[PDB]
């Protein structure tokens, strides 16, 4: 996962985090388990959103995707009754993450040392041999 | 028997062709290269300086496949 569970009760109030997930738990005490699976359901979302153009096991995370990734996390914590502004967040994530795809949009870098992810070459042609191209230096 | 050429050296003259004298069996006998295949000018190029550098080895190749293939020549 992108995100851990240690940075989602950060961003969002623990509190409001054992509330949202001590339903979901067999026991019926705060757990743990519900907030790593569902960020890593939310890793899995942009994951997909992000193999367009990147190789998909990051060299380097881009420093917004931790934010993309609780956002996302946080919605689909919230699928029974959500507020108003969770799904207006998480379409916005969805519209930013369908920009990264389409291109309109980079991710990013790491703010350590502004590395870009790298990825498979979008644009990819082949042609014959080049002959009579201007770097055969003889004739002339 | 000491016969003199053209240009008055004496020396002794051998009935043995030069070729079959036991010695150049391994260089008398080579496969040959036919360099005329997928050529760019930029080597056709490295071969005629090769050839005018003295190894005339590559350029008689490639006369000898000119001679072949171009009809018209």
């Amino acid at each position: 996962n992108y995100a851990t569970v240690n940075d989602l009760c950060a961003r969002y109030t623990r509190t409001r985090l054992d509330i949202l997930t001590r339903p979901k738990t067999a026991d019926g005490q705060p757990d743990d388990a519900v907030a790593e699976q569902a960020l890593a359901d939310a890793s899995a979302f942009i994951d997909g959103y992000l193999a367009a153009r990147f190789v998909l096991p990051l060299t380097v995370v881009p420093s917004l995707l931790k934010r993309q990734c609780c956002v996302v996390a946080w919605f689909y914590l919230n699928e029974s009754q959500p507020t108003e502004q969770i799904t207006a967040t998480y379409r916005d994530t969805v519209r930013w993450l369908e920009q990264v795809r389409d291109g309109k949009t980079d991710p990013g870098v790491e703010s350590r040392t502004a590395a870009s992810p790298e990825g498979e070459d979008l644009v990819q042609v082949q042609s014959d041999p080049p002959v009579f191209s201007r770097k055969q230096k003889g004739f002339i | 028997g000491r016969i003199l050429d053209i240009s008055g050296q004496p020396f002794d003259f051998d009935d043995e062709m030069q070729s079959r004298s036991d010695e150049l069996a391994m260089v008398m006998k080579r496969t040959q290269e036919h360099p005329s295949s997928g050529v760019t000018p930029n080597r056709a190029a490295q071969m005629l300086r090769d050839a005018e550098r003295g190894d005339l080895t590559a350029q008689a190749d490639l006369a000898f496949d000119m001679e072949e293939k171009d009809t018209h020549l």
